[PDB]
RNA sequence: CGCGACCUCAGAUCAGACGUGGCGACCCGCUGAAUUUAAGCAUAUUAGUCAGCGGAGGAAAAGAAACUAACCAGGAUUCCCUCAGUAACGGCGAGUGAACAGGGAAGAGCCCAGCGCCGAAUCCCCGCCCCGCGGGGCGCGGGACAUGUGGCGUACGGAAG
RNA sequence: CGGCCCCCGGCGCGCGCCCGGGUCUUCCCGGAGUCGGGUUGCUUGGGAAUGCAGCCCAAAGCGGGUGGUAAACUCCAUCU
């Protein structure tokens, strides 16, 4: 069955893989079905922005991707609590709540901050008949548009820093060398080891 | 024993709880004066027997009950268990009364399980102290010898027989 | 108050009290029949921290169930096939024996929906479970809105389903890297989407 | 001079001081439930292993009774904690007479 | 000896409800091959598929972490694109074979037992009515349920006073 | 496009219900023949055992689970 130079394969169609076939016909179909499900739900809803609520800046995980910053899921009610909102006023406000979040960093902490008090200060509220508590006159005179369009207060804005240009010093172009990545990485795996023969010489009297 | 136990429920006859009907009137009786005379405070002590295993456990580990009747024919017999002992640890006088249904009937009920004396009255606190001695001198003071009785172990009548039947040929096989 | 030592003190079941009551009435309970209405639960605690309230509508049943693996139902034994498909006598039926119990109790009743079950007592041949049942069209069910999620018709049968906690434990299914097998609702939503051939329509 | 492997790792941030979620001080004694176990635990006694335990524990040996109870309760991490909570009831048994 | 209470149970063409059976494309729980492939054949593959059995619903199931991660950390479930024909499994042969990041679609969260508190503050049935259409009630009076615990406020993101 | 007939989702008179938040002080705070272990089956890519199940043994409470090489010691992270 092989031949000439050629590739060893493993085609993975030693099932009966004709029954659970999918095609995508009705892609089309659903692209028009969720586009109709999408400015049914706008139109339906209010001048309340289209693609719900607010989220935060979140920066990923797992060392290829820690450079970067994504929308996440809620607000860390810490970051709820230093804002001075209520956790459970919060989400009738527009702000999307993840209680099992953790805040280990401050610098990541008070990003959210400023920025859920960046959305509080350009939110306007309706009363229901005009009471408006924590509330003045006309909706900012009619709130400048309607709707929003995919994100409220831009949810990415990935940013670098200027960095503009610099001297080449003493003590720069002359220590921070590959001399001290090896010897850094080996003193990593060395600690222990190195730990181990101090006792050693501790327990020699 | 049965001069005990009817002394007991003499004393627990008129400490009677609340049932539906006197409820009615009860609660005309606080507001028809309270829509006539607004009292700050007219009544200053209604006292009850509590009921309830649930409630009872509650009381005796604060050491607010000061008796503690407690049932004989409860079916899961692990519900009431831990509350002799417990009873002990506490300080609070318990006693083992005749019956489930018959103090069940007290509180207008089936079965109670459970009552217990928390907030009994002046004049009568003579008639409660006169029977707590007469009770706490079997129960609470033999807790270090009736925690060490093992119950059951005897043979049927027909086999503990034939055990005599051998013995008294063996008090015959001497004399 | 109470409910706190009575689930203590049934934690400790090798406890000479706790094993003399919990073999006077595994005597008891194999005098009578495979499946019987119990006036009450035998153990009230266990019975409402699973969802028993004590109010018309709900209703216990113990039921018994005969312990051991299953033997391959298989005349004489011979199973016909490839040699490692020989297996007669060591075999051991992926759901739960508890499961089996709740399934029987379900099915003689049909009109009750089942809630969960619990354990009280096995000897060597059968093993106890009390079931506890709902009456869905009693109006003390039928109002509480707490309880209205039984009464919708979604909820038929959750043990021919596998739906309660004894049945699920026997899906393999939870949140986590011991457990994606199942990664898509069930093990046979997971194989169905890993064995689908997913040619787009440009490709 | 910061860098990405070695032993001081990482980009360096400041550390967030909170107190931590409630969920955690979850297997905490707290006294009134020190207090039904430890009621009940005289109303209902030892199991048949931790009575065959505690009398290899007073004269037997020790290594030969955390042997013993490696294999009737599971791991070593509870045959130690089993084995001194019994020497601690044979301890309160006999010098508190 | 009689009566009473309760507890275990019986009986009824008792007053009122319920369930059975069908369809089964899709869904859930079980059960389960062999042809075939390996140029033979046992493990493996076919395949956890066909047949078998039982339950549904217009969707079902799953679902708010006894999670992933190991760094500046993410944050229920489901679907899609990638990860990836990769890690890994395998007479290490034929073959099999996931996930986590990441980009999207959609986005919503909650309740309880327990532990304490409130005079069981709770629920069901029957009877006549406030007063009604197309009938369900909050009101009134009796029978039950229920202290072996109904209800309110409470849920680990803490809670109560 | 117009007119017809029936039907639906949403303003405004009468019922029904109605003290929340912050700071401090004290008290409270959790699911067991289950976890886990051994062994035997089936299953998985899960390999010194991914899951499940039978039988046996069977918990703790600064505890328990997980951290993808069995085990002991130790620290940390994370969940309940
Ligand atoms: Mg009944
Ligand atoms: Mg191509
Ligand atoms: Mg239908």
């Amino acid at each position: 069955a092989p031949s000439r130079n050629g590739m060893v394969l493993k085609p993975h169609f030693h099932k009966d893989w004709q029954r659970r076939v999918a095609t995508w016909f009705n892609q089309p179909a659903r692209k028009i079905r969720r586009r109709k499900a999408r400015q049914a739900k706008a139109r339906r809803i209010a001048p309340r922005p289209a693609s719900g609520p607010i989220r935060p800046i979140v920066r990923c995980p797992t060392v290829r991707y820690h450079t970067k910053v994504r929308a996440g899921r809620g607000f860390s009610l810490e970051e709820l609590r230093v804002a001075g909102i209520h956790k459970k006023v919060a989400r009738t406000i527009g702000i999307s709540v993840d209680p099992r979040r953790r805040n280990k960093s401050t610098e990541s902490l008070q990003a959210n901050v400023q920025r859920l008090k960046e959305y509080r200060s350009k939110l306007i509220l309706f009363p229901r008949k005009p009471s408006a508590p924590k509330k003045g006159d006309s909706s900012a005179e009619e709130l400048k548009l309607a709707t929003q369009l995919t994100g409220p207060v831009m949810p990415v804005r990935n940013v670098y820093k200027k960095e503009k240009a610099r001297v080449i010093t003493e003590e720069e172009k002359n220590f921070k060398a590959f001399a001290s990545l090896r010897m850094a990485r080996a003193n990593a795996r060395l600690f222990g080891i190195r730990a181990k023969r101090a006792k050693e010489a501790a327990e020699q009297d | 024993d049965r001069q005990t136990a009817t002394q007991l429920l003499k004393l627990a006859h008129k400490y009677r709880p609340e049932t539906k009907q006197e409820k009615k009137q009860r609660l005309l009786a606080r507001a028809e004066k309270k829509a006539a005379g607004k009292g700050d405070v007219p009544t200053k002590r209604p006292p009850v027997l509590r009921a309830g295993v649930n409630t009872v456990t509650t009381l005796v580990e604060n050491k607010k009950a000061q008796l503690v009747v407690i049932a004989h024919d409860v079916d899961p017999i692990e519900l009431v268990v831990f509350l002799p002992a417990l009873c002990r640890k506490m300080g609070v006088p318990y006693c083992i009364i005749k019956g489930k249904a018959r103090l069940g009937r007290l509180v207008h009920r089936k079965t109670c399980t459970t009552v217990a004396f928390t907030q009994v009255n002046s004049e009568d606190k003579g008639a409660l102290a006169k029977l707590v001695e007469a009770i706490r001198t079997n129960y609470n003071d033999r807790y270090d010898e009736i925690r060490r009785h093992w119950g059951g172990n005897v043979l049927g009548p027909k086999s503990v027989a034939r055990i005599a039947k051998l013995e008294k040929a063996k008090a015959k096989e001497l004399a | 108050g109470a409910y706190k030592y009575i689930q203590e003190l049934w934690r400790k079941k090798q406890s000479d009290v706790m094993r003399f009551l919990l073999r006077v009435r595994c005597w008891q309970y194999r005098q009578l029949s495979a499946l019987h209405r119990a006036p009450r639960p035998t153990r009230p605690d266990k019975a409402r921290r699973l969802g028993y309230k004590a109010k018309q509508g709900y209703v216990i049943y113990r039921i018994r169930v005969r312990r051991g693996g299953r033997k391959r139902p298989v005349p004489k034994g011979a199973t016909y096939g490839k040699p490692v498909h020989h297996g007669v006598n060591q075999l051991k039926f992926a759901r739960s024996l508890q499961s089996v119990a709740e399934e029987r109790a379900g099915r003689h009743c049909g009109a009750l929906r089942v809630l969960n079950s619990y354990w009280v007592g096995e000897d060597s041949t059968y093993k106890f479970f009390e079931v506890i049942l709902i009456d869905p069209f009693h109006k003390a069910i039928r109002r509480n809105p707490d309880t209205q999620w039984i009464t919708k018709p979604v909820h038929k049968h959750r043990e021919m389903r596998g739906l309660t906690s004894a049945g699920r434990k026997s899906r393999g299914l939870g949140k986590g890297h011991k457990f994606h097998h199942t990664i898509g609702g069930s093990r046979r939503a997971a194989w169905r989407r890993r064995n689908t051939l997913q040619l787009h329509r440009y490709r | 001079y910061p860098m990405a492997v070695g032993l001081n790792k990482g980009h360096k941030v400041t550390k967030n001081v909170s107190k931590p979620r409630h969920s955690r001080r979850r297997g905490r004694l707290t006294k009134h439930t020190k207090f039904v176990r430890d009621m009940i635990r005289e109303v209902c006694g030892f199991a048949p292993y931790e009575r065959r335990a505690m009398e290899l524990l007073k004269v037997s040996k020790d290594k030969r009774a955390l042997k013993f109870i490696k294999k009737r309760v599971g791991t070593h991490i509870r045959a130690k904690r089993k084995r001194e909570e019994l020497s601690n009831v044979l301890a309160a048994m006999r010098k508190a007479a």
